[PDB]
RNA sequence: CGCGGCACAUCCACCUUGUGGUGGGUGUGGGUAGGGGAGCGUCCCUCAUUCAGCGAAGCCACCGGGUGACCGGUGGUGGA
RNA sequence: AUGCCGUGGUGUAAAGCGUGGCAGUGAGACGGCGGGGGAUAAGCUCCGUACGUCGAAAGGGAAACAGCCCAGAUCGCCGGC
RNA sequence: GAGGAGGGUGGUGAUGGCGUGCCUUUUGAAGAAUGAGCCUGCGAGUCAGGGACAUGUCGCAAGGUUAACCCGUGUGGGGUA
């Protein structure tokens, strides 16, 4: 049987991505699966595992104006109409990590360990990060083989 | 000489014809190699059950 | 004596009770239709 | 011959409510209630613990996949060796290996990339 | 350590490891050996016949402890439909000595 | 109490020495003069009780 | 005995209309599923018995006396009196002393000066006249004790 | 497919070789209406036998057993 | 073309026939293929198929899904293809 | 044997996976089709008849069988219409 599940048997890692060339999508990939910590063999999806992912100048991120003037994003509040349709474009110009982070959570499943991960995430639109204290370890995204 | 007869594919939406071509094949599960003599008469019934069966000649 | 003394194989058959769950005959138990067999026997000769 | 039917089905109150036990509300207390949810019980075990087995197999392949692209190698090409290699070792302890003893994993992938032949041609 | 291969399954066991297996032909105090599947002492993989046909796991059988009883029946819906059943699994106790 | 035989039945069916039923047929009281001799001739006579209908006939009598 | 739907006192009246109350469809106040409600399909009282073929009533009866005779069991004795008047003390060092058993068949005859009186009073022991011989007194006793006139009387009838 | 445990037909060799059963093989076993087969359990009469105020029935809790309906033991209450 | 009747072999476990006992059904739906009724219509209705499924079949897939695709659950297994 | 590592019962259960109450009637239901507030108790395919049909066993054996009725003490012996 598993041997990974136990209280305190969890290596809590910080993780640094340089997000400036990377395309959106295969970053927020990489950022969920080492996020769960499925690039771990102490898998254990009953648990809030994983490791710490942040995120580094998100607003260099490389999405085609072809997307920035189309993808348009909605949140609706409740009140009649009160569609709150919002460019992605005009989201990149303000608040940038809310877009990634969005991005992240619609990768996420939707469950309550979801919301502990989602606390894990920490995601910055500069590149000049205060979190120094910690280890962080640049991560680079890869294909393995085949 | 001998033909392997294997069964792929089940009878479900199979025609009587069909299942009933199976049962004089000897065939009563899906993985149940059947071990047949000269085609003196399976080419009809093969024929008739080409998407069910899988052929290989054999001893 | 009475208590070496059987009844003959084979015979005594076990009354079916009819209206007694659905492991032992049924609910509708024969009659599981909703017509007049249902209700009552029609009479052989109609 | 009166016969006073309540023993009888005191039995079945009894045993059904104390197999009930625990669930919520007029579940665990109502004999009528309780016996719906051990039916709905049973049949829930009877198909999950036949899931449970496929379920295992995922959680097993995911560790596997994991380990192994640690060890820059993919799970296709993982199975495709050892079985080339006649190791006929299942998800279940492989996936311990990998934890148990991770450069056993490691040599166990060498093995496999050694024994696959070249390409993906045929 | 060794994986041992018995009962259409495989188990990992060590010197001295008492493990719950299926029934077989077997009695109080035999030693039956059973087939490797992979061998493992830390640093030695063992993988083909060379070893799989050379090797075995030798264990003592004492235990004959019945498995758990498993209660179940079948309910479909309104048709009416119940199976009542169980069923308690006949296994027994391997000590793994080799 | 006691059975009762169906008296048209007892009118209609005669049964035999052994386990059979006859019906007299006789379709040749109203109209004989477009029917041929040989549409008499198969009326003519008596016929077993065919056997689709002995399961009830045979309690019809008893 | 029981008491079906019109033996119940009362009941025709029909309370609870159908509309605008609510209630089930009564129909009746004396109806099986109410308090105090009429028996259904209940034990009427049957007044029946089985009759059977004699050939099977002597045959079963010789065959089980037949048994008795093969394992021993038949004391077919003389008497039993002190002269003309009974003696239940005498009745048990007798049956007690040559049996020696509980329950006991007794086949004496219609003779009431000291037949079933000195054998009465003797848990186990009944009596009977060899017209009256019937088969479950016989199978329940053991150690069947006859009278020299009961074995004449049941020979002659039974040829 | 594999590995073990139940069952139903047919077959092989046997014991009372179509009454009834033993070892083994093959195939079969989703199922309402409906047919058939084989059973558990409360009460009651009888027969054999028997625990039983040194504590039964009923009830409660626990631990166990049976493929299932269900059963047993322990402890407590109670007192025929 | 298929299909139907009959005939000579091969193959097959029970499938068939006859005579009896005891019932159910006697409101069908959908899809595919041929039609007709309709508007070149309908999740419409009426026909045929030894065409199937559901009805009376759980499971996997079609996001969700009685009728579509695969496949017919004796029970267990932290084993595979 | 305190406290504890490890192992195993009886509770609780974080968190993940899976999963559309029961009965009836319906071509078809989780129901927004109906019915049930809960618990205990009561309650629905049974009987007479020398009935009928069929079947299994048990008596007899070209025969079988007695009804009413008589005697007697239990329900046995007689009774040939």
């Amino acid at each position: 049987p598993t041997y990974a599940p136990k209280a305190g048997d969890t290596t809590r890692s910080w993780y640094v991505i340089d997000a400036t060339d990377v395309v959106l999508g295969r970053l927020a990939v990489a950022a969920a699966n080492l996020l769960r910590g499925k690039h771990k063999p102490t898998f254990a999806p009953n648990v809030d595992g994983g490791d710490f992912v942040i995120v580094i100048n998100a607003d260099k991120v490389a999405i085609s104006g072809d997307k920035l003037q189309h993808k348009m994003v909605y949140r609706h509040s409740g009140y009649p109409g009160g569609l709150h349709k919002r460019t992605i474009g005009e989201l990149m110009q303000r608040h940038p990590d809310r877009v990634v982070e969005k991005a992240i959570l619609g990768m996420l499943p939707k469950n309550r360990l979801s919301r502990q991960i989602q606390r894990k995430l920490r995601v910055y639109a500069g590149p000049e990060h205060p979190h120094s204290a910690q280890q962080p370890v640049p991560y680079e995204l890869k294909q393995v083989a085949q | 000489s001998q033909l392997k007869i294997t069964q792929v594919r089940s009878t479900i939406g199979a025609r009587w014809k069909q299942r009933e071509s199976l049962r004089t094949l000897g065939l009563r599960r899906i993985r149940h190699s059947v071990i047949r003599e000269d085609n003196a008469a399976t080419r009809g019934l093969i024929a008739v059950v080409r998407h069910l069966v899988e052929v290989e000649p054999a001893q | 004596k009475l208590h070496d003394l059987r009844p003959a194989r084979g015979s005594k058959i076990a009354r079916t009770r009819v209206g007694r769950g659905d492991g032992s005959k049924g609910k509708t138990a024969g009659r599981g239709t909703k017509g007049t067999r249902a209700r009552k026997q029609v009479p052989v000769t109609f | 011959a009166r016969v006073k039917r309540a023993v009888n089905a005191h039995k079945k109150r009894r045993s059904i409510l104390k197999a009930s036990r625990g669930y919520r509300g007029q579940r665990s207390r109502l004999y009528r209630k309780a016996k719906e949810q051990q039916l709905h019980s049973l049949n829930y075990a009877y198909r999950d613990r036949r899931a449970r087995k496929g379920e295992f197999r995922k959680l097993w392949i995911a560790r596997i996949n994991a380990a192994a692209r640690l060890n820059d190698i993919t799970y296709n090409r993982l199975i495709q060796g050892l079985k080339a290699a006649g190791v006929e070792v299942d998800r279940k302890n492989l996936a311990d290996i990998a934890i148990s003893d991770p450069a056993a994993f490691t040599a166990l992938v060498d093995v496999a990339r050694a024994a696959l032949p070249e390409d993906v041609n045929a | 350590y060794a994986i041992v291969k018995t009962g259409g399954k495989q188990y990992k066991v060590a010197v001295g490891d008492v493990v719950k297996v299926e029934k077989l032909e077997s009695e109080q105090g035999e030693k039956v050996s059973l087939p490797v599947a992979l061998v493992v002492d830390g640093a030695t993989v063992t993988t083909d016949a060379k070893a799989l046909a050379k090797v075995a796991v030798t264990g003592e059988v004492l235990g004959h402890t019945k498995g758990p009883k498993i209660r179940i029946h079948k309910f479909k819906n309104k048709t009416g439909y119940h199976k009542r059943q169980g069923h308690r699994q006949q296994l027994t106790v391997l000590k793994v000595t080799g | 109490p006691k059975a009762k035989t169906h008296s048209g039945a007892s009118k209609r069916f005669r049964r035999t020495g052994t386990g059979k039923i006859v019906r007299q047929k006789a379709n040749r009281r109203h109209l004989l003069e477009h029917k041929p001799s040989t549409r008499t001739r198969r009326l003519d006579g008596r016929t077993v009780v065919a056997a689709n209908d002995t399961k009830r006939v045979t309690s019809l009598l008893n | 005995s029981t008491k079906t739907r019109g033996e119940v006192s009362g009941g025709g009246r029909k309370p609870y209309r159908q509309k605008g109350t609510g209630r089930a469809r009564q129909g009746s106040t004396r109806a099986p599923q109410f308090t105090g409600g009429g028996v259904v399909h209940g034990p009427k009282p049957r007044d029946y018995s089985q009759r059977t073929p004699k050939k099977m009533i002597a045959a079963a009866l010789r065959g089980a006396l037949s048994d008795r005779a093969r394992n021993g069991r038949i004391h077919a004795i003389t008497e039993l009196v002190e002269g003309q008047n009974p003696s239940t003390k005498s009745a048990r060092a007798f049956l007690a002393s040559l049996t020696e058993r509980k329950q006991v068949l007794v086949v004496i005859g219609r003779s009431d000066e000291a037949g079933a009186k000195s054998v009465r009073n003797l848990p186990g022991v009944h009596i009977l006249a060899p017209d009256q011989l019937n088969t479950y007194d016989v199978l329940r006793a053991d150690d069947v004790v006859f009278s020299v006139e009961a074995l004449n009387a049941y020979i002659a009838a039974n040829t």
